[PDB]
C-alpha cells in the first residue's frame, strides 16, 4: 500500500537532492 | 605474479576506461637476436647486420582521428578492431601505459620500455577539471588551499569562452568574457575582492531571475 | 533513536548544558558578508 | 504559487574564474570613473595582482593573453589541459597582432585622467557568478 | 539568449549589426569549409576561421570588447 | 584667437557593402542596401592651451553626467496574457529596449509592440516592429530597425503598450550613457618606442605623470547614434551642451561663494589663527569632474597656495573641497571667485570654438 | 625595477622565492613527509605509467617542468597528491587544535 | 591606527599615479636562462 | 551606508588581521548595543584600539597589507624607471587629500618644485615623531649577487 511507495520514495528523499556542469557532476559524483 | 592465480571478473561496479593498444615486434627481435648469436658462434662477424631494430607503436592514425571527428568512427568500431580495449583498475596492474603519444615516440626504438597501452593525457581529468584551461600550468590544490574547508537562477546572457576547452563541447557555458584589468585601483579589490563596473552590471551582465516556489502552500495586508 | 529520556537532554554538544547554558540564541543581531573599503578607518565598520 | 526575483550583480555577490579565483564584488564604479587605455578599452572587472602568487594561477594569465590574441584575430582557440603550450610563442603572436609583447597597454585614471607610469595588463578573461 | 544590444564593456551598439553578423558568419564559414557540409563539421574547427575582415566590413571598430562579445555570445535559438 | 579647440575630425562608422556576405545578409534580413538611418560617429578633437583636468572633465561629462534619452516601459505596459511567451520575460525585454540608442528631440512620443507568432517556427521580434502610438508622426527614425528585440516560440505573443522616452544621466543608469571613449593622448609629451623590450613595461611617455603638466591633448569619442544627414549638427549640439552643463555646475559653486557671511550648509570657512583661512565646500551628488576642475583652476590661480584638495568618497555621494591659504576670508573668497570666472571663460571660449569649427 | 611579481615577492607583500622558482625554472622533487612518492600502486610501482622497480627519478616524484612550461600527466598527478596532503593535514590539525 | 590609515591612503594615492600590474611576461624566462635551467636539471639527473 | 544597493559589512582591509578574515565570501556577525551600560562598556573596554597589540605575542596585529606594502615601497623608492622618484607640488598635495587628517603646509613650494616620496612620508610621520633604523625586506642577500 502507501507504505511501499512512500518508504521507497523516502529512501530517495534522504539527501539525494539535485549550472548544467554542476548537475552533470552531481550525477557523475 | 607474486601468486600464480588468474582471475576473471564480470560483476557490476567495475570502473573501466578505453586504452589504445601498443603492438611491437618483440618476437621478430628475439628471432633476429638468436640468428645474430648463431652468426657470432660461426665467427662470420656479420651478426651485427642480422639484428633488426625494435619497433613499438599504436594502430591509431590521423585518418582514424579525422573519421572520429567526422562521426564515421566510434569507440565501438575501434574496440571491434584491435586499436583499443577496455581496462579496469584490476587489470591496470598488468598494464604499462605511456602517458602520451610523445612518450611512445620517444621510446619507439627502445626495447627496454615496451609499453602495453597509450593514454591520452586529458583522460586523467573529469569534466569539471577539464573546464579550466591550461590546468597543467596551475596547481589547483594550492588555489583552494586558502579556500579549503569552511530556488533556481536563470541567467539571460552566456558566451563561449575565448579560450575554449574540450569540456565545453558537452556542457553549456555559463559566464561572460569580462575584460579584466590586473592592477591596483584604490585598494578596493584587496584580499580577493574585485572592483566591478556599474555599467557592466546595468547592461545585464550576470543578471537573471531567481525562482522560488511556494508549492507546499500579527498584522498582514489581506486586501 | 527516538527514545525520550530526561537525562539524555543534558549531555553532548546538542545537549542542554553545551547548547542552552553555554552559548545562546540572541535577538537584535545581524549577519552578512564582509567586503573591503579603503575609506573606512581601522576602527569603523560600514 | 511562484515568486520571481530580478537579480542583478549586487555588491557582495561571488565571482569566480574558471581556475578557482573566487572573489567578491566590493565596489561598483560608473563608466567615467573606470580606467581606460589610450585606445578606449576599459575593464569590466578589476582584479588585484596580489592574488596570483599565493594562488599560483598562471592559467588565468595565459588565458588572458590567448584571449587578447583571439579577440583581435576573431577566433576561438582550444586551451585544453596537457596540450602543447609555448608562452613565448603566445607573446610573439600578441606582438604580431599589433599589441605589445607582454600584452600590457598604456592606461589612464578615469577619475583624474592621469596616465599610469606603468603599462597595465588588461584582457578578456572568462568569469562566472557563483550561486 | 541573443547578442546584447550594446557591448557589455563600453556600450558600443554592436546589437545593431548582430543579426546581420549571425547570418554573414554562417555563409562565410561554409565558404571557407569547402566541400561536404552535413553538420559533421567540427565546431572546434569552424571556430578557427578568422572573422576579422567580416566584422571590419560590418563597421564595428577594432575594439577587443566588442569583437569578443560579438563572436562569443551564445544564441538561444540555436541551442533551444 | 585663443582657439582652445584647434582641430576636429568627424568620421561616421559605415557598413561596407562591397563585402559579398554582408551585402547578401543585409539584403535578405532587412532588404537593406544602404547605410542605416542612424550611424555611430567618431569625433577626434585637438585641444591646445587647456589643462588636462578641463579636457578630461568634458570627456567624462560627455560619457555620462549629460542629460540623455532612453526608451522605457511605463508600469503596467507589459501586458500578461494567455499566449505571452515564457522566455521573453519583462526584465529581459526591458533590458533589451532600454539600451537601444535613440536620437529623439521630442519626449512626447510613445511606441507600442504587438507581436504574434502564428507560424510553426520561432519568430524574431525586431525594432522595426515598434510602432508609434502617440506623439507627432516621426519624419525621421529615432532608432535603427535592425535590433533584435527578442524571439517568440510558435503560438506565442508579446504585447507591450506604453513605451516612452525617459530622461536621465549616465552615472545613475548606464542606459543614459552617451559617449564611448576611443582615444586620449597628450601631444606635448614625447613618447618612447614601446615595441622595444626595454620600454614595453612603461606607459611610453618620456615624462612621469607625477611631474608632467600637459597642455596639448587629443581626445576621441564615439557617439552611438546620430542622424546620417545631420551628423555635423548633432555632434556640435552635443559638445555645446556638455560645455553648458559644466558651466552650470561651476556657476552653482560660484553662488555658494557669493553668499559668504551668510549661514550656509555647504560652505564652512574659519581661521586657523596662523593667518591661514580654511574653507571646506561640501556638494551633494557631485562627481570628480567639478572637484578636479576646481582644484586645478584654484591651484593655477594661487601657485603659493598652502593647500588645495578634494575628496569624492564613493560611499558618501558628495564632494568635499578643502582650501587652506595664508589670506583673510574675503581675500580667499575673491581669489576663488577669480578662479571660477577664469574656468567659466575658458569653457565659454571652448563653446565658441566648437561652434566655429564643427559648423 | 619593472617586474610586478618580483617586486611583490621581494617587498614581502605576497609570495615567496620557492613560488617564483616553481612558476619559473622548475618545481623540482616532490616530497611528502620528507619522503619521495612511495610505491602504492603495486608491488614496486608508483603509477601505471612506470615499470616495476623503476630507477629514474621521474618515477618517484621529480618534476623537471615549471608551472609556466606545463606539467605532464605523472607530474600533475604527483603535484595533486602533494596538494591534497597539505589540505588534509590542515584539516586534521584544525580539528585537533 | 590613525597613522596606519593615513599611510595606507598615502601609498594608495601614490599608486594611483604610478600604476602597478602583473603580466604573463613577468614569469617568462629568456631563452638563455631557460638553457641554464635545463643544464642544472640535467646535472641533477646525471647525479641521480 | 545610505546607498540602498549596498548590503555588505564594509571594513578596512587592515582590520581583517584582527579576525583572520578575507573578502572571499567570509561572513560576519554584527550587533549594536542598545542599553546604556553595554554601550559604555563597548566604547570604553572592547574598542579595537585595545586589540592592536596582540595578547598572544605582544606584537602589532595590524599593519599595511598587500597594495599598501607595495605602494609604500614604490613611494619611498629612491629611483624609478623614468628617473628620480619625484613629484611636483600638485601631486604631493593630492597624495594628502584622502588621509582624513590635517593637511600639511605647501606654501613654501613653487608649482615647479620637485618633492620626493621620502619628503611626504616624512611630513606624515613628523605628525607623530618616531626613531627607527633597520634593513628592509627589499634588501636580501639572496638577490644581491
Ligand atoms: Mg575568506
Ligand atoms: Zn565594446
Amino acid at each position: 500500500a502507501s507504505d511501499l511507495n512512500r518508504s521507497m520514495e523516502q529512501s530517495i528523499i534522504s539527501g539525494n537532492k539535485t549550472n548544467l556542469l554542476n548537475t552533470i557532476s552531481a550525477l557523475r559524483t | 605474479s607474486m601468486v600464480d592465480e588468474v582471475e576473471f571478473w564480470l560483476d557490476v561496479g567495475r570502473l573501466t576506461r578505453p586504452l589504445l593498444i601498443v603492438d611491437n615486434n618483440i618476437e621478430k627481435y628475439n628471432q633476429a637476436c638468436y640468428k645474430a648469436a648463431e652468426a657470432r658462434k660461426k665467427g662470420d662477424k656479420d651478426w651485427e647486420k642480422h639484428k633488426i631494430p625494435f619497433i613499438q607503436n599504436t594502430r591509431f592514425t590521423s585518418q582514424m582521428a579525422k573519421d572520429i571527428l567526422a562521426g564515421t568512427l566510434t569507440l565501438e568500431d575501434l574496440v571491434a578492431q584491435g586499436i583499443c580495449e577496455f581496462i579496469t583498475p584490476e587489470e591496470a596492474e598488468n598494464c604499462l601505459v605511456a602517458f602520451s603519444i610523445i612518450e611512445l615516440r620517444k621510446h619507439k626504438h627502445d626495447v627496454t620500455r615496451r609499453f602495453t597501452h597509450v593514454d591520452v593525457p586529458q583522460a586523467i581529468l573529469g569534466l569539471a577539471a577539464l573546464v579550466s584551461p591550461y590546468a597543467n600550468c596551475t596547481q589547483p590544490a594550492r588555489v583552494t588551499y586558502e579556500t579549503n574547508q569552511g530556488n533556481r537562477f536563470f541567467q539571460f546572457y552566456n558566451e563561449m569562452p575565448l579560450v575554449k576547452t574540450i569540456a565545453h563541447n558537452y556542457v553549456i557555458p555559463n559566464g561572460l568574457n569580462t575584460i579584466v584589468a590586473y592592477m591596483i585601483y584604490g585598494g578596493y579589490n584587496q584580499e580577493d575582492s574585485v572592483i566591478v563596473s556599474q555599467s557592466f552590471i546595468d547592461r545585464g551582465g550576470f543578471a537573471g531571475t531567481f525562482y522560488r516556489e511556494e508549492k507546499v502552500e500579527g498584522a498582514n495586508y489581506e486586501k | 533513536r527516538p527514545a525520550p529520556s530526561i537525562m539524555r537532554r543534558l549531555p553532548r554538544k546538542e545537549g542542554r548544558i553545551r547548547k542552552s547554558l553555554l552559548g545562546s540564541q540572541v535577538w537584535s543581531i545581524s549577519r552578512s558578508t564582509i567586503c573591503g573599503n579603503s575609506d573606512l578607518h581601522l576602527d569603523e565598520v560600514g | 504559487m511562484r515568486l520571481r526575483y530580478e537579480r542583478n550583480l549586487n555588491i557582495g555577490d561571488k565571482m569566480s574564474s574558471r581556475s578557482g579565483n573566487k572573489g567578491i564584488a566590493a565596489l561598483a564604479l560608473p563608466t567615467s570613473d573606470m580606467p581606460f587605455t589610450e585606445d578606449g578599452l576599459q575593464p569590466d572587472l578589476i582584479v588585484n595582482p596580489h592574488s596570483h602568487p599565493s594562488r599560483m594561477t598562471n592559467g588565468q594569465m595565459i588565458e588572458t593573453t590567448v584571449g587578447l590574441a583571439n579577440a583581435l584575430q576573431g577566433v576561438v582557440t582550444d586551451g585544453t589541459a596537457f596540450l602543447p603550450i609555448n608562452v613565448q610563442l603566445l607573446s610573439e603572436r600578441l606582438a604580431q597582432e599589433g599589441l605589445r609583447f607582454n600584452g600590457c597597454q598604456k592606461m589612464f585614471n578615469g577619475q583624474t585622467g592621469e596616465y599610469f607610469d606603468a603599462a597595465i595588463f588588461i584582457g578578456p578573461t572568462y568569469h562566472q557568478r557563483l550561486q | 539568449m541573443l547578442i546584447p544590444v550594446v557591448c557589455f564593456t563600453c556600450g558600443f551598439p554592436i546589437g545593431t549589426y548582430a543579426a546581420i553578423f549571425d547570418k554573414a558568419r554562417t555563409e562565410y564559414i561554409k565558404t571557407k569549409m569547402d566541400g561536404t557540409l552535413p553538420q559533421n563539421i567540427p565546431l572546434d574547427a569552424s571556430l578557427q576561421i578568422e572573422l576579422k575582415d567580416l566584422i571590419t566590413a560590418l563597421g564595428i571598430p577594432m575594439r577587443v570588447c566588442c569583437r569578443t562579445h560579438l563572436i562569443t555570445t551564445l544564441d538561444y535559438r540555436k541551442y533551444y | 584667437m585663443e582657439k582652445i579647440f584647434q582641430n576636429v575630425e568627424i568620421k561616421p562608422f559605415l557598413i561596407d557593402f562591397s563585402n559579398p556576405f554582408i551585402k547578401n545578409a543585409a539584403k535578405r534580413l532587412f532588404q537593406l542596401e544602404e547605410q542605416l538611418p542612424l550611424v555611430p560617429v567618431n569625433v577626434v578633437m585637438d585641444f591646445k592651451g587647456i589643462s588636462r583636468a578641463a579636457v578630461h572633465g568634458l570627456s567624462r561629462v560627455l560619457q555620462d553626467e549629460i542629460p540623455n534619452y532612453m526608451l522605457d516601459i511605463k508600469p503596467g505596459g507589459y501586458k500578461i496574457e494567455d499566449s505571452t511567451d515564457l522566455f521573453m520575460t519583462e526584465q529581459f525585454i526591458r533590458n533589451r529596449i532600454n539600451f537601444i540608442p535613440i536620437y529623439a528631440k521630442n519626449e512626447t512620443l510613445v511606441f507600442a509592440l504587438r507581436s504574434l507568432n502564428n507560424s510553426c517556427e520561432v519568430k524574431t521580434i525586431y525594432s522595426r516592429d515598434l510602432i508609434q502610438v502617440a506623439g507627432p508622426k516621426l519624419k525621421y527614425p529615432i532608432f535603427n530597425p535592425t535590433f533584435e528585440i527578442g524571439f517568440l516560440q510558435p503560438g506565442k505573443s508579446l504585447i507591450i503598450e506604453d513605451i516612452y522616452i525617459k530622461k536621465g544621466i549616465g552615472r545613475k543608469h548606464a542606459a543614459f550613457n552617451l559617449a564611448v571613449k576611443t582615444h586620449f593622448s597628450h601631444l606635448d609629451i614625447e613618447q618612447y618606442p614601446t615595441d622595444k623590450k626595454e620600454y614595453m613595461a612603461l606607459s611610453g611617455y618620456k615624462q612621469s605623470s607625477m611631474t608632467s603638466d600637459p597642455r596639448h591633448h587629443r581626445l576621441g569619442l564615439c557617439f552611438p547614434a546620430v542622424p546620417l544627414p545631420h551628423i555635423n549638427q548633432a555632434v556640435r549640439t552635443y559638445l555645446k551642451n556638455a560645455c553648458r552643463i559644466i558651466i552650470g555646475r561651476i556657476q552653482s559653486i560660484q553662488k555658494i561663494y557669493e553668499n559668504f557671511e551668510e549661514p550656509q550648509p555647504e560652505l564652512v570657512l574659519f581661521s586657523l589663527d596662523e593667518e591661514k583661512t580654511k574653507a571646506i565646500i561640501t556638494i551633494k551628488d557631485e562627481t570628480h569632474t567639478i572637484g578636479n576642475l576646481l582644484k586645478t583652476c584654484i591651484y593655477e590661480m594661487i601657485p603659493d597656495i598652502s593647500f588645495v584638495g578634494y575628496q569624492c568618497v564613493p560611499h558618501k555621494q558628495e564632494m568635499v573641497l578643502t582650501i587652506i591659504h595664508k589670506a583673510s576670508q574675503e581675500d580667499l573668497i575673491t581669489l576663488l571667485e577669480k578662479s571660477i570666472q577664469n574656468i567659466i571663460q575658458t569653457f565659454q571660449i571652448l563653446e565658441k570654438n566648437v561652434d566655429e569649427l564643427i559648423a | 625595477e619593472t617586474n610586478g611579481l618580483f617586486q611583490m615577492v621581494a617587498t614581502g607583500a605576497k609570495g615567496s622565492n620557492p613560488n617564483m622558482i616553481h612558476i619559473m625554472a622548475g618545481i623540482g622533487q616532490i616530497e611528502i613527509n620528507t619522503q619521495r612518492i612511495q610505491p602504492q600502486f603495486s608491488f614496486g610501482r608508483t603509477l601505471v605509467y612506470y615499470p616495476r622497480f623503476a630507477l629514474e627519478a621521474q618515477a618517484y616524484g621529480f618534476i623537471c617542468n615549471s608551472y609556466i612550461a606545463g606539467l605532464t600527466s605523472p607530474e600533475f598527478i604527483f603535484g595533486e597528491m602533494n596538494g591534497r596532503f597539505d589540505l588534509i593535514n590542515k584539516a586534521l590539525s584544525t580539528s585537533s587544535t | 591606527l590613525k597613522m596606519i590609515f593615513a599611510t595606507q591612503q598615502l601609498a594608495l594615492n601614490y599608486v594611483r599615479n604610478a600604476g602597478f600590474t602583473v603580466s604573463t611576461a613577468d614569469m617568462l624566462l629568456t631563452p638563455e636562462a631557460h638553457q641554464e635551467v635545463q643544464e642544472i636539471i640535467n646535472k641533477l639527473l646525471l647525479e641521480s | 551606508l545610505e546607498n540602498p544597493k549596498i548590503s555588505t559589512f564594509q571594513m578596512n582591509v587592515s582590520a581583517c588581521a584582527w579576525y583572520n578574515a578575507d573578502f572571499d565570501g567570509d561572513q560576519m556577525n554584527l550587533w549594536v548595543p542598545w542599553s546604556v551600560m553595554s554601550r559604555v562598556e563597548a566604547e570604553l573596554l572592547c574598542s579595537v584600539r585595545n586589540w592592536f597589540i596582540s595578547t598572544k605575542s605582544s606584537g602589532p596585529v595590524n599593519g599595511q597589507v598587500q597594495d599598501s606594502t607595495v605602494g609604500s615601497f614604490l613611494l619611498t623608492r629612491t629611483n624609478t624607471p623614468m628617473g628620480k622618484n619625484v613629484m611636483n607640488k600638485l601631486h604631493a598635495m593630492g597624495l594628502f587629500q584622502t588621509t582624513q587628517t590635517d593637511p600639511p603646509c605647501f606654501a613654501n613650494y613653487s608649482p615647479t618644485d620637485l618633492l620626493d616620496g621620502k619628503s611626504v612620508v616624512s611630513m606624515l610621520l613628523k605628525q607623530t615623531p618616531i626613531n627607527y633604523q633597520r634593513a628592509p625586506t627589499w634588501y636580501s642577500e639572496v638577490y644581491a649577487p
